[PDB]
């Protein structure tokens, strides 16, 4: 911990394991004389969120909205400042040092995502943007003003630079393509159905995703098929986040603002249920070294571990 | 000679946000009073008990600079017309707490948005707030000038911009705000902040915002180009309406980020200065006539 | 927040209609609840919550020489008047089968749980006369397996043409007060000279007892009327649907009108500004359900064809007093 | 039933002769409730009622490191946006002795009994920013032996002449509202050009705790005010004094007028018509203090030398809402 921050901010936002086993964690201030966020990485996972015993720490102008591992040194922060802030990891990782931070977005950086190269990500907002970055040559290279309201959730295809998920409070979730003339693709159920608030791409097939909307129900889109094969209400309440374990048959992790964590299998069924978090949670990453361990963090400043049958 | 302020949707320290703005020329400071990202439940435990502090405290700043350089904003996840029952109950709560520690503060105005056509729930809490309790706090609506559905970009393959003649289609913000302000009978608190696109609409549309109550209009920073040196300023069509606007002394409110990264943000503002000192200056009626401006006097009898 | 005059209770206590109804939604509950090898071992403890001069509490009676099942009788009443009356009843008449209880239902400590708890708090639009409130503040007393009579309540709008009832509105603007405050309330009325513009649509329905964990009896509906001729829009005509129990039901909703019922004449809230509609537009009326832990009161406004102003905002013009 | 603005508070907390006069009555309070030989033993659980921004919270802390004797406080506040200022104190500053709690203190639910409660709930005529119905709803949660500061306060009267003050209130007269309403409610003022036509009796006082077992904060009280000069009567000033502990006391009673505080003007009583009055004779003035479970107000009425109407009946003019 040399340098670092004496105290971490009560609000636990993002938390993503390496290859390593080591786990980063975002947190943001969302109340108090300060409205700042800092960055953590635990070598020692079972310590967090302890601020003592952590292998290295930073402090952000502005709190942390959405975060992502970029390789094993690069870590992506969207800012409320409106920046994108890539931050490598050090020679000893020790330190946490500011490689750009570019003020591009007119109001909060709400969702990032890597792409499948890990030369390029793109950025959502509120101010209803969407960017395609080098992180390279520290530069947007396209902005898509596709949405007509604040992009909630942008999740990058498995396996290709050119596709990527986005999902708006308009309603819209876009399919993506770089190489048309008219990149985005309007998908969904038959109906209006309520608004989308989170993305995940299936891990084996670019054909499925998951969306969860705000009345705290999980859906499966296949994107040829283009109709909602499965569903079930999972939640009480909003889902804000959804992961799949890196398992064989890949179990999906489903976060909500009702304080739970849910854990349902291809069919979408109940395997798992903790409420272990008295506050929203806010993120989930299955260990790679124990397939079976899950780690969620919430705005409780709860670092919960979880095994999962 | 023209007053102006900043829109952030960023503070992380109140003090020297306010302190740099104020630097760099402006008279208020459009901000947060929540953190916008701060979600509060208000019915369901656990959510309900989260411990306190449920924002910044009031002692950062003096009466003096609440009172005069500091306008709220309705935090973003607010949306009182959900479809939702638990998300409009949620927004429900959270707009009374919102427009109440405002009204605390005793802040001059609060910036309310308009970005829906269905604001009959938003409409009806602020009509309670404004009828509970006496205050003569301002309510700024954010309502801009082109719907950001007929603003965005050509790009979705399956759902294009339908190109055709829209007469009564592109003047469709302005009803926003009339319906909003008729369900609120009219009230002197409720005034509109104009907010403006790069692309301008036809002049009809912006024939509707003539007669209406306009304290503030939002320049946001995308609609400024940039010329020779490196300077950002606007096109002559944006200058008409500018000028139109200043006739009617309303406060100008620049947003987001600097996208003229070389020079500062003074150099938007300087810009307004210049447009302002330079305006065809005021005539012999319209001199002897300045103070007079929609002063009503009852009919007096000569005779 | 007043009390019934005698010669109020007398009127009402002569539509036999309803206290038939009332009579049946009983005589079907005790046979549904205790066997006939449990008809003289099993005694039902019943109680009428706002019992009033006591047509209920006779109907209870009434309804147990019918199934043959034995009850025991609470007579909840908040108004020491009627509490006069029922007491002079209890002693002359029914005796200890009855007790007799001069309190507010939210109020009274209960000796004992009841099976069935029989109310007729209901009001021309349903929840307006408090039904709610009163029978939420005093379910905890009720058997975690008990029935409320009645189960389920129904509000019904519908819009109306009647330049004839906006004017008798108009004409209702008194000295020292807002001077449209007369449009910012309901008035009970029978409707005669006017013209019903659309189907009545349901607005409001709570149910008895209130399983619901986070109870909340404040309510937002939005209603849209398709309307088949040129007309001005005048007011709003407020009726309801009650479930007693099962299949036995009062209504003054014109279609499902149980015959001969007089105790109640439709609502009407008003518009301050008439609204012209035109053949085949759609009337957008919205509806708030709004409460303190003082007062409950309707908001009210048009939102299409045209937007009217919100009615009764902070029930500044009207308000029921808990 | 509305929530002080922070610049309000602002003010109020600059008056140090108010927080000086808080911090010895705790100071005293200390030194006799825990002896020298318990100093480090017996921790004293303190609880400010209507804490504020918490000055009077500061000043417990302050009474603490004067009086070297332990305590634990908690910070009830209804008002939820002093509570941010609070919690935002509780933790940069207090830490874990000062508790908060978000709540009203008639509704609170207590962990522990306390010790002391400290409350500034006066307003100019001691019980009509109603303290007494705060404490007393609150007092189930002190301990059988604690103290309350205050323990006393007294509001007093006395008939005022001002044909000044008598048009002020005329011209309050505002549509849309009984056109003589102006007259029928209290108006705190920093009176100037007037003549005090008798010295201040007392009305009404209040102990706290109320030890009585039948709880009644209605009062009625006859006042008679010798009169030494012709005259009119416009009204009638009030004022108080209040015990907070021992000798150490609040007063804006001309007479005994705590030196330099200014936290509290005067209010005023007015009368519709100015009653001519003649050396020698006797004023009589009459005040009762009326409430139902939702509001408290005034009436009041002059029956010497001539009667007046009964000013505020009902509480229709002027009432303070529970
Ligand atoms: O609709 C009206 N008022 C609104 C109110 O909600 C309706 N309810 C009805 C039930 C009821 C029952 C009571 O108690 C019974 C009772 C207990 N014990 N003894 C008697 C008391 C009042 C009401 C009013 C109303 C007003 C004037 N006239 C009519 N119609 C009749 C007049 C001759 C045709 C109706
Ligand atoms: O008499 C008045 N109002 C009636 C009311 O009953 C009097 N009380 C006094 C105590 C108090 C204490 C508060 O809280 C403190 C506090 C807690 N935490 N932080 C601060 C709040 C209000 C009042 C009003 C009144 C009105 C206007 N001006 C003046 N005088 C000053 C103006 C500059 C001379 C007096
Ligand atoms: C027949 S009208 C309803 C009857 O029930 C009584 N009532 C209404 N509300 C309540 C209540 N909350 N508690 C007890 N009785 C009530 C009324 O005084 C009337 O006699
Ligand atoms: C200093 S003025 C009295 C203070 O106590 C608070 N207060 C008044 N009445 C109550 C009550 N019943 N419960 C809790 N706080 C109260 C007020 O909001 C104010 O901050």
């Amino acid at each position: 911990p040399p340098n670092a921050p004496a105290c971490m901010e009560r609000q636990l936002e993002a938390a993503r394991y390496r290859s390593d086993g080591a786990l980063l964690l975002g947190a943001s201030s969302l109340s108090g004389r300060c409205w700042a966020g800092s960055l953590w990485l635990f070598k020692d996972p079972c310590a967090a969120p302890n601020e003592g015993f952590c292998s290295a720490g930073v402090q952000t102008e502005a709190g942390v909205a959405d975060l992502t591992w970029v390789g094993e040194r690069g870590i992506l922060v969207a800012s409320d400042s409106g920046a994108v802030e890539l931050w490598e990891l050090d020679e000893n990782e020790t330190l946490i040092v500011s490689k750009f931070c570019k003020y591009e977005h007119d109001d909060i950086v709400s969702t990032v995502s890597v792409l499948s190269s890990g030369t390029q990500a793109v950025s959502g907002s509120k101010d209803i943007c969407i960017k395609v970055w080098d992180l390279a040559q520290q530069v947007v290279l396209s902005s898509y003003r596709a949405h007509a309201a604040q992009v909630t959730c942008v999740a990058a295809s498995p396996h290709k630079d050119s596709v990527f998920l986005s999902c708006s409070e308009d309603n819209r979730i876009l399919l993506w393509d770089t190489r048309c003339p008219k990149p985005a693709s309007q998908i969904g159920c038959s109906a209006p159905g309520y608004l989308p608030t989170s993305l995940a791409w299936h891990p084996q097939q670019s054909e499925v995703f998951v969306f969860g909307d705000e009345n705290g129900t999980v859906s499966l889109v296949d994107t040829k098929s283009t109709s909602c094969v499965l569903s079930s209400a999972v939640h009480s309440q909003c889902v804000t986040g959804l992961v799949f374990s890196p398992h064989s048959v890949p179990f999906l992790a489903s976060l909500s603002e009702d304080c739970s964590l849910a854990v349902l299998d291809s069919s979408l069924s109940e395997l798992f249920r903790s409420q272990a978090h008295r506050d929203f949670v806010r993120d989930a990453t299955w260990s790679p070294l124990n397939h079976s361990l899950l780690t969620t963090v919430g705005w409780d400043h709860q670092v919960v571990h979880h095994v999962v049958p | 000679r023209v007053s102006s302020g900043r829109d952030l949707n960023c503070v992380p320290e109140i003090a020297d946000t306010l302190g740099a703005v104020a630097k760099q020329g402006f008279d208020f400071l459009c901000m947060p009073v929540f953190h916008p990202r701060f979600k509060r439940e208000f019915i369901q435990e656990p959510a309900k008990n989260r411990p306190g502090p449920q924002t910044r405290s009031d002692l950062l700043l003096s009466g003096r600079d609440w009172n005069t350089l500091i306008v709220g904003k309705l935090s973003p996840w607010i949306r009182p017309d959900s479809k939702v029952e638990k998300i409009r109950r949620n927004s429900e709560a959270a707009m009374l707490q919102e427009l109440n520690f405002g009204a605390y503060l005793g802040l001059p105005a609060f910036l309310l948005p308009l970005n829906q056509e269905d604001n009959t729930n938003l409409a009806r809490v602020l009509t309670n707030h404004i009828h509970t309790g006496h205050h003569s706090s301002m309510f700024w609506m954010r309502v801009p000038l082109v719907a950001p559905e007929d603003l965005r970009d050509d790009i979705i393959e399956n759902a294009p911009t339908t190109h055709t003649e829209e007469y009564s289609g592109e003047e469709k913000t302005w009803m926003w705000w009339h319906n909003f302000r008729t369900l609120c009978d009219y009230s002197k608190r409720i005034a509109v902040a104009l907010e403006i696109g790069a692309d301008l609409p036809s002049n009809h549309v912006i024939d509707r915002w003539l007669g209406e109550p306009i304290k503030a209009a939002i320049l946001p920073t995308s609609i400024f180009l940039t010329n020779k040196k490196g300077f950002p300023v606007l096109s002559k069509m944006h200058q008409r309406l500018i000028f139109r606007l200043l006739k009617l002394e309303v406060q100008f409110i620049i947003t987001g980020t600097n996208h003229h990264s070389e020079k500062e943000f003074c150099s938007y503002l300087q810009y307004l200065e210049y447009l302002s000192q330079n305006r065809p200056p005021p005539n012999a009626y319209e001199l002897f006539a300045k103070g007079y401006e929609d002063y009503l006097q009852s009919p007096l009898q000569p005779l | 927040m007043d009390n019934l005059e005698s010669q109020t209770y007398e009127v009402f206590e002569k539509d036999p209609i309803k206290y038939s109804q009332y009579q049946q939604a009983i005589y079907k509950c005790l046979l549904d609840r205790v066997p006939e090898e449990e008809k003289d071992t099993n005694v039902q403890v019943l109680m009428v919550l706002g019992a009033g001069r006591g047509p209920l509490v006779n109907a209870s009676l009434r309804a147990a020489k019918q199934a043959d099942r034995r009850i025991k009788l609470y007579a909840v009443e908040k108004n020491p008047n009627a509490v006069v009356t029922l007491e002079n009843w209890q002693f002359e008449e029914w005796g200890s089968q009855v007790t007799v209880v001069s309190s507010d239902m939210r109020e009274w400590v209960a000796p004992e749980k009841a099976d069935i708890i029989v109310s007729e708090l209901l009001g021309s639009f349903a929840d307006n006369e408090l039904s709610p409130e009163c029978l939420d503040g005093a379910q905890h007393f009720l058997k975690d397996d008990g029935v409320s009579i009645p189960g389920e309540y129904t509000s019904f709008l519908a819009p109306i043409s009647s330049s004839k009832l906006y004017n008798e509105v108009r004409a209702c603007r008194e000295k020292d007060r807002d001077p449209e405050a007369q449009f910012e309330m309901p008035y009970v009325v029978r409707l005669h000279n006017f013209h019903q513009l659309s189907a009545p649509q349901p607005c409001f329905t709570f149910s008895h007892p209130n399983r619901d964990p986070m109870i909340d009896n404040n309510r937002y509906c939005t209603l849209e009327f398709p309307v088949e001729v040129n007309t001005v829009l005048h007011g709003f005509a407020g009726y309801f649907e009650t479930v007693l129990y099962q299949d036995i039901t009062l209504s003054i909703r014109p279609e499902t009108h149980s015959p001969g019922m007089f105790s109640w004449f439709p609502i009407l809230f008003p518009i301050k500004q008439p609204i012209t509609v035109r053949e085949g537009q759609t009337i957008c009326v919205r509806f708030w359900r709004c409460s303190n832990s003082k007062k409950v009161w309707y908001e009210w406004a048009v939102t299409a064809p045209v937007c009217s102003a919100i009615h009764n905002p902070t029930g500044r013009s009207y308000t029921i007093g808990l």
